[PDB]
């Protein structure tokens, strides 16, 4: 969760509250390199529910 | 010299008291959810001697984490009545500062100042779990200044 | 499309009863947990040092209020009220007059910090880049009365952070 | 003597830590601090209320059970005997009994909780 | 204080009786004692304890009341009891046993030198034994709690809010009308 | 990262994956903490011609509702019967 | 055999603090005597390491000043203490440490850093900046009536 | 976008709070792939509508 | 300049996995049940 | 010199309760993924010491509807009892050699229950009444069973006796020929000391903390130290009834150095436990008593009345 926390946090500035998705589209544009950690993340996540 | 040693024995009680805060697992709303993450892996606020006991009767600090609203204000002034004393408040974040998004509604306790005495207030909404790691820090350094037996010779 | 998540039913081979009933004498699955637990105790922990480490933290970080000024000295705020009339909690507080040389600035700026919300809405809404959220998150108070800033702290705010802002908006300004 | 000097020191030292969390802290007490405890909110009736017991065939059953183990906690010495014909015999006899017992209990549902 | 500074309001109240006193809530201690010492067995002392709030409306009153500067009030409460139908009241509203015992002032002193031995604070000292056996002051020459518009409360209306706590479990939900009141010098 | 090999070995054998391929720690993998300037992209209301705002208005398109009946044959259902769902061929069953 | 090895780089960190004495400061100031790259050193004292083979959000870290601003900081540090243009290398905002890329200079900058200063005598004390709205009528001081 | 998408929506066969929680734990999983798709198919464009 | 946004590597990320993986591991029903067994002789020996 | 030796037994085991505290939490904590205590103290060494006076000098409370006298009594009990059950182990000397002594630790255990019974019940309040009912349920699911084990094993033993058990098992570990006494065996301490999955008569999640949630302060420390005393205690006497260790008379530290690396080993396996499970509902721990381990013990109580009888293997009487 902190990590995902981490992404909230790069298109938003903020861990929870983004405010970022707005009637419209969203606030703001992806900054470069966040799609390539988000894909890191998710390499490695199916593990984290096989252990739980 | 009697000075020397309350300063001594002052050093101890605050060391004491300070290494081994345990919160009231006392949560509102989503401030409590940042609470959550200061006790996760990342920040480990057990580390730091910081341990969550859910009874009031076993709890040296209140940390009020989200809104406080009219129906739930002496429900939380009970349970902080019900600490033993020394007991702490530490208010984290803008509901509980100060009403926040909410301090015009007419549901809401603008500020839990209001109801219980605050030792340290976490801005933010919510704060982040490393600002309220601050605070609790901030709580402890507090906690090492008091001269609870120094004043109590010179009474 | 859908997938069943509980719909299987045991094989009833002799084989099959044999390895159940060893599972439950033997309690092989418990087993098997204590096994994933001890695999976390020869972990490295995730943990960070913290104060002397810090989270992880970007550009965009939504923080404590600074009022920015220009190059010059000259502070950026017009006093446009934009900030105050967005502000989703009421939190900002604005007067203004013509300052001494004909300028167009405020007399009050207050930003109520238990009200806020620390949206960025008005550092979204500022025509000028005078007030910003800045990155800094330790400033937790012993009173209440210490959250209530000011023009005075917000100005003290920009000029103890300045050097930190204004890389911050230039590292973010071309996605705004 | 030793037995009862260790039995004095033991509650002695257990009685002194009390006295001295009793008499060492500061205290502050006023009515809402010593108020019972329920999350918050005042109780509703008294703690004292009865409480229903959904086990109380099981706790019967224990006492019964719990006079057998007195009976076989004497089978090592019981070993010893010469007469080991009749002690074995009559040592399986009082474990199959309690067994029958047991599952009577087991079948009749008696070991199942009250609704 | 009258000489340095002429004009202040100078407020005498008698013995003051609240949750956090050290009135009601000093005789209600003397139960860890067993019986309850008094000096001639409180027949000879008169009290006249006055409410907390009482106190508290009455200085409040005299901050707004321009005609207070310069004055003298006495704060007392409406109804004078003997020291021992007060101690037997406390112990009523409580609910302990009460087991008065004659005392003389020579061997309540040396008690109070015993517990003034304490470097915290004490139990009770000799002082506060005289304090507790004085007759409070008939002062008809000084103005009162009515003179600021402050209405004296009862001490039988307000006994159980400072002695509920001193009950036990079994007699804690007893309510005010429960307890006859003490009789009242009149 | 610094585990031992024998360690390795004990935490692979004890949860029994190879976990020095999925580590929950970070480390060089990630993104660099600056990056070079972006250069977004425009809407497609950015022309110099052709794109009056009364042919791109969607406040404007917005209509009160349709009065059906007020008091001022075959049977119908609101729509047709929603398909039944298909089991998945990539893991029908967990 | 790597249980050797270990003990040789758990012996190492004593001689990278410069001595048994260092690395018993640093384990009981910091509970960590992990040895680092020195990144630079701010003008209060502060030290800043990296390791980038430690994991991310362990590879930078502050050893902060023993004395910041006339007040002892041997035993109470906090995060305030860290300057603004080390904080943001220091949380990973920017790659870049100020000794690399310095940040822009402005004559209004504050030249000195001040930490959380609540609970302090100069702690802030809020007050309305506006001056009095209604001016009130002075009678005169002369008797002419 | 969700018509775009291929994913599989988890059903329990008893209503109890283990085969609630096997859903659960079965919408992580297709989440996951769910967010694969959507790093693979991000296209261009601005981020929010071109209606000032 | 050209348009550069944060989009996918050209030729896609590289694939995820999401199916459930808990491993079939230890012994056979009868092997474990013959091992107890043959620690049971060996210790009433 | 034995009033010497008492305080050499019970100032030992309080340093060694206080630093299993500090043990748990780390170990908990790594296998959460984080540390644990490592900031009082190195490695957190300290902790254990600020927890204790942080405790002596927070106020106690008595509450208001409690029932004075038991409510202080029963902490009392709680610790003065966790020490009594000490002075028979053999270590390998006990401090009070008894002939009996098996039968006294089933004794000093059952009275151990009332010190929750009578501090739930004293407490006067509706979640320490449920924390207390749930220890009558607990007692009444394990005592049965864990005194038909405990028989089970002294049969190849031959005594009540403690050190008899070292010289049984001079040649061999008992776990060898009674490997699923032991496993009932381990089970049921856990349940005996209220620890987790069996941690009922608290059950934090469900009840806040049960029995004791309304104790503060000394009175509350108390409790604590019973239960972390207990805990060890109870996985001593696991490893002297299952992992009997050699004794060599001349070098009686060697029985201890061993002895002790044991009842650590044991003591860490109870936190593994704890970290690795969820708690059982309190009358499924009844049916797991009954319906599972006794009649598993029932049949096993019976092979091993037999065995030594049909192997002609009877231990001596002395
Ligand atoms: C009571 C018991 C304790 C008393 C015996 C104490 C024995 C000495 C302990 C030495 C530990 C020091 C480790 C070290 O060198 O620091 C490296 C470290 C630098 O190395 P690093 O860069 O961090 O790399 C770490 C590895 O890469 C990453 O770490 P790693 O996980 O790869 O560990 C490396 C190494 C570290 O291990 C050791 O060196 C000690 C092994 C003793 C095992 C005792 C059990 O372990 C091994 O290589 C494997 C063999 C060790 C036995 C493993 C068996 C596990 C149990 C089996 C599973 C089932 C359990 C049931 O330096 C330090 O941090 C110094 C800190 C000192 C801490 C205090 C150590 C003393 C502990 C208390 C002493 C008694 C009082
Ligand atoms: C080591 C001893 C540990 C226990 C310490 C007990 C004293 C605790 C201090 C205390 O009670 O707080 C102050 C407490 C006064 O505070 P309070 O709230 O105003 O009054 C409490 C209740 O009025 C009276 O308190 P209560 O509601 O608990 O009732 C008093 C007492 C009732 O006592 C009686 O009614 C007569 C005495 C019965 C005990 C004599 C033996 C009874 C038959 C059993 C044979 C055992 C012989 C020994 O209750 C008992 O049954 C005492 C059980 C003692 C068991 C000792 C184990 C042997 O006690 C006093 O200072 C008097
Ligand atoms: C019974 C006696 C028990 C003695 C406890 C000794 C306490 C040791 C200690 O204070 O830790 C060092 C502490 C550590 O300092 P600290 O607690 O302020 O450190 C803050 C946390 N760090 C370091 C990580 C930033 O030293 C002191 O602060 C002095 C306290 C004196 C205590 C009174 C002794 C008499
Ligand atoms: C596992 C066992 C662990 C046991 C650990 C035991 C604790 C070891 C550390 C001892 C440190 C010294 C204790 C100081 C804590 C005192 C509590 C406190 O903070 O009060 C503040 C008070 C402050 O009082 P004050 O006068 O300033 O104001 C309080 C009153 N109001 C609220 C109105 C303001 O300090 C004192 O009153 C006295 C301090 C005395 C310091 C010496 C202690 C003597 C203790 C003897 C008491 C006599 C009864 C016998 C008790 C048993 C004796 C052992
Ligand atoms: C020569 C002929 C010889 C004759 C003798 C032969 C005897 C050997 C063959 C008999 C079988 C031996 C094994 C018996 C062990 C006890 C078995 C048992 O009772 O466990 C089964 C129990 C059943 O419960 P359940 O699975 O929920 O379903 C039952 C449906 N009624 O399920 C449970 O009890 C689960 C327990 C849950 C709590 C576990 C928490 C701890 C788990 C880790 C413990 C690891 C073991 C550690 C042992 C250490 C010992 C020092
Ligand atoms: C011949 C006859 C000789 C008779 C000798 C005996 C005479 C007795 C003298 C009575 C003195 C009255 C003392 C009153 C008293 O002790 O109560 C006050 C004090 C409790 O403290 P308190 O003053 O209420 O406020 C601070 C609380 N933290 O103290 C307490 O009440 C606490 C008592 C605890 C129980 C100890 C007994
Ligand atoms: C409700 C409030 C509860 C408060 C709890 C207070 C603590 C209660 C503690 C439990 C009380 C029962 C204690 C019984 C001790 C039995 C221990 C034992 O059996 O051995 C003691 C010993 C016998 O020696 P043994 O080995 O059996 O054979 C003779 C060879 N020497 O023989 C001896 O050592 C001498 C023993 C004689 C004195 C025993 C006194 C017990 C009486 C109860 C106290
Ligand atoms: C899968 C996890 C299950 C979870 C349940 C927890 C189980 C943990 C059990 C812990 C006990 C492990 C065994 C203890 C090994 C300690 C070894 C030792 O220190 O002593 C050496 C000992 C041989 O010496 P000794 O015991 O004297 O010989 C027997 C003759 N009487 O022993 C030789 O090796
Ligand atoms: C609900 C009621 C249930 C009733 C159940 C009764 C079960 C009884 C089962 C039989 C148990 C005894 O079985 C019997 O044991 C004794 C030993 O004790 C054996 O006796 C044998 O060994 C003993 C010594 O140990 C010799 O003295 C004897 O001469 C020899 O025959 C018998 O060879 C065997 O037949
Ligand atoms: C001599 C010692 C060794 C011998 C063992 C002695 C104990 C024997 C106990 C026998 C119990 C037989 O009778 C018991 O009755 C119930 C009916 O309520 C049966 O059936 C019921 O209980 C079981 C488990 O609780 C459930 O799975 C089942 O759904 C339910 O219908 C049990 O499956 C059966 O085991
Ligand atoms: S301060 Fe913000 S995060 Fe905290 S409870 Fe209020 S709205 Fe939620
Ligand atoms: S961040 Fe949001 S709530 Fe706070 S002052 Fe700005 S607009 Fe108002
Ligand atoms: S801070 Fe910006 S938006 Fe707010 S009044 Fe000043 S110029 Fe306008």
């Amino acid at each position: 969760r902190e990590k995902m926390f981490e992404f909230y946090e790069r298109v938003s500035g903020a861990r929870m509250h983004a405010a970022y998705v707005r009637p419209g589209g969203v606030h703001q544009d992806l900054p470069l390199g966040l799609m390539d950690d988000i894909y890191e993340f998710s390499k490695n996540f199916s593990l984290r529910i096989d252990e739980l | 010299r009697g000075e020397y040693v309350v300063a001594k024995l002052d050093d101890l009680i605050n060391w004491a008291r300070r290494s081994s805060l345990w919160p009231m697992t006392f949560g509102l709303a989503c401030c409590a959810v940042e609470m959550m993450h200061m006790a996760a892996p990342r920040y480990d606020m057990d580390r730091f001697g910081v341990v969550f006991r859910a009874s009031p009767r076993q709890s040296d600090v209140m940390i009020v984490a989200g809104t406080l609203t009219n129906k739930m204000a002496p429900a939380l002034r009970k349970v902080y009545d019900q600490m033993p004393e020394p007991r702490y408040v530490v208010s984290m974040g803008s509901c509980a500062n100060g009403g926040g998004y909410y301090h015009y509604s007419y549901s809401v306790v603008r500020g839990c100042d209001r109801i219980v005495p605050v030792d340290i207030y976490v801005p933010g909404c919510p704060p982040t779990a490393e600002a309220l790691l601050y605070g609790i820090l901030q709580l402890q350094k507090k906690i090492k200044r008091e001269k609870r037996l120094r004043i109590w010779y010179r009474r | 499309t859908y997938k069943y998540v509980n719909l299987r039913e045991p094989s009833m081979d002799m084989k099959s009863v044999t390895d159940r009933a060893a599972q439950t004498l033997l309690w092989t699955e418990l087993i098997r947990g204590l096994g994933m637990t001890l695999s976390y105790l020869f972990r490295e922990p995730a943990t960070i040092n913290y104060p002397f480490e810090k989270g992880p933290l970007s550009p965009r970080f939504r923080g404590e209020h600074a009022l920015r000024r220009y190059p010059s000295g000259e502070e950026r705020c017009i006093a446009c009220k934009l900030c105050e009339a967005v502000c989703p909690a009421q939190a900002i507080t604005i007067e203004a007059e013509p300052r001494a040389d004909g300028s167009r600035r405020t007399t009050r700026y207050d930003i109520d910090m238990t009200k806020c919300i620390y949206c960025g809405f008005c550092q979204e809404a500022c025509p000028v880049d005078a007030i910003v959220e800045g990155p800094n998150f330790e400033f937790s108070t012993e009173t209440h009365e210490e959250l209530l800033y000011n023009k005075e702290k917000l100005l003290n705010n920009g000029d103890k952070w300045e050097a930190e802002i204004a890389a911050n908006i230039q590292a973010d300004y071309l996605y705004r | 003597m030793n037995l009862m000097l260790a039995l004095l020191t033991n509650f002695t030292l257990a009685t002194l830590l009390v006295i001295i969390a009793f008499w060492l802290p500061q205290l502050n007490v006023y009515s809402e601090k010593t108020s019972p405890y329920e999350c918050g909110f005042d109780p509703m009736g008294s703690a004292r209320l009865p409480f229903s017991m959904k086990f109380f065939l099981v706790a019967i059953t224990f006492l019964l059970f719990d006079l057998e183990i007195a009976l076989l906690l004497p089978l090592p010495w019981a070993s010893q005997t010469a007469n080991l014909n009749t002690m074995l015999t009559m040592a399986l006899f009082l474990i199959i009994l309690l067994a029958v017992s047991l599952a009577y209990e087991w079948t009749q549902k008696g070991l199942e909780w009250t609704e | 204080v009258r000489e340095t500074f002429p004009e202040a309001t100078i407020i005498k109240p008698a013995e003051i009786f609240g949750r956090e006193d050290r009135f009601l809530n000093y005789f209600a201690n003397i139960r860890w004692f067993g019986g309850v010492p008094l000096i001639s067995l409180g027949k000879k002392t008169v009290k006249q304890p006055v409410y907390i709030v009482d106190v508290t409306k009455g200085i409040i009153n005299a901050i707004k009341d321009p005609d207070a500067r310069g004055k003298t009030f006495a704060f007392v409460g409406p109804s004078r009891y003997l020291l021992f139908d007060l101690v037997q009241y406390v112990f009523a509203v409580a609910h302990r046993p009460f087991l008065p015992y004659p005392l003389p002032h020579f061997a309540y002193r040396w008690i109070g030198r015993l517990f003034e031995i304490s470097p915290f604070e004490p139990w009770t000292t000799r002082d506060k034994v005289e304090r507790i056996h004085t007759t409070d002051k008939i002062l008809p020459h000084l103005p009162g709690l009515e003179d600021l518009g402050v209405e004296a409360t009862p001490l039988e209306l307000k006994a159980i809010e400072v002695l509920r706590r001193h009950r036990t479990y079994r007699w804690l939900s007893s309510e005010i009308e429960d307890v006859q009141p003490a009789k009242t010098i009149p | 990262a610094s585990a031992t090999r024998f360690i390795q070995w004990l935490r692979n054998w004890a949860s029994g994956r190879d976990l020095q391929a999925k580590l929950q720690l970070r480390y060089q993998e990630i993104s660099k903490r600056t990056q070079p300037p972006p250069k977004l992209p425009v809407g497609p209301s950015h022309k110099l011609s052709n794109n009056y705002y009364c042919t791109r208005d969607g406040r404007r398109e917005a209509m009160p509702p349709s009065i059906v009946m007020s008091s001022q044959k075959k049977a119908v259902s609101p729509a047709p019967p929603i398909k039944r769902w298909e089991l998945s061929q990539d893991e029908p069953y967990l | 055999m790597e249980l050797l090895q270990v003990l040789k780089r758990g012996l190492q960190q004593v001689s990278g603090h410069g001595g048994l004495r260092g690395y018993l400061r640093v384990l009981f100031r910091a509970n960590d005597v992990r040895v680092g790259t020195l990144v630079g050193e701010d003008k209060y004292g502060n030290k800043y390491y990296e390791d980038n083979k430690q994991f991310f959000g362990r590879h930078r870290w502050v050893i902060y000043t023993t004395e910041m601003n006339g007040k002892n900081t041997f035993w109470d540090v906090d995060g305030s203490m860290v300057p603004p243009e080390w904080h943001r290398w220091l949380h990973c905002m920017t790659d870049d440490p100020p000794t690399v890329k310095p940040p822009t200079a402005r004559k209004f900058i504050w030249t000195n850093h001040k930490f959380n200063l609540s609970g302090t005598p100069q702690q802030y004390v809020p007050y309305s900046t506006t001056r009095k709205k209604i001016q009130e009528w002075v009678p005169p001081s002369t008797p002419y009536k | 976008v969700y018509d775009q998408v291929e994913f599989d929506v988890p059903i329990g066969s008893r209503g109890d709070c283990y085969d609630r929680y096997l859903c659960r734990v079965e919408e992580m999983r297709q989440s996951i792939r769910i967010i694969s798709q959507c790093l693979n198919k991000m296209p261009p464009g601005e981020i929010k509508v071109d209606d000032a | 300049s050209k348009v550069k946004q944060d989009m996918p590597p050209v030729g896609g990320y590289g694939p995820i996995d999401y199916k459930r993986n808990l491993p079939r591991r230890g012994l056979s029903g009868y092997s474990m049940f013959a091992v107890g067994i043959g620690a049971l002789l060996f210790g009433y020996w | 010199m034995f009033m010497i030796n008492i305080l050499m037994l019970i100032i030992p085991i309080l340093l060694a309760v206080a630093f299993l505290t500090l043990v748990e939490r780390k170990v908990l904590g790594y296998m959460q993924l984080r540390k644990g205590p490592n900031v009082v103290g190195p490695y957190g060494l300290l902790q254990p010491i600020a927890d204790a006076i942080k405790l002596f000098i927070k106020e106690p409370l008595r509450p208001a509807t409690s029932s004075a006298s038991m409510f202080i009594l029963a902490p009392i009990m709680a610790l003065g009892l966790a020490l009594t059950m000490w002075i028979p182990l053999p270590m390998p000397y006990p401090l009070i050699n008894m002939n009996l002594g098996v039968l006294f630790m089933l004794a000093m255990s059952s009275l151990a229950v009332y010190s929750i019974l009578w501090s739930g019940w004293a407490s006067n309040s509706k979640y320490a009444l449920i924390g207390a009912l749930r220890a009558v349920a607990q007692t009444i699911s394990y005592e049965v069973t864990l005194a038909i084990i405990l028989l089970s094993v002294l049969l190849m033993s031959g005594s009540f006796t403690l050190s008899t058990l070292i010289t049984t098992q001079e040649q061999m570990w008992l776990i060898l020929p009674a490997w699923p006494l032991a496993m009932m065996w381990f089970i049921s301490t856990l349940a005996e000391t209220n620890r987790a999955p069996f941690d009922l008569t608290e059950g934090e999640s469900e009840l806040v903390s049960g029995f004791n949630v309304e104790y503060a302060a000394g009175p509350f420390a108390l409790f604590f130290m019973a239960e972390y005393a207990n805990i060890i205690m109870m996985n001593i006497f696991t490893a002297i009834l299952f992992l009997g260790t050699s004794h060599n008379p001349h070098m009686p530290e060697l029985y201890t150095i061993n002895f002790t690396i044991k009842s650590l080993l044991l003591t860490m396996s109870f936190l593994w436990i704890r970290a690795s499970y969820p708690r059982f509902r309190y009358d499924q721990l009844m049916h797991l008593l009954w319906k599972n381990f006794l009649p598993l013990t029932l049949a096993l109580c019976m092979w091993h009345v037999s065995l030594p009888i049909l192997t002609s293997g009877i231990p001596p009487q002395t």
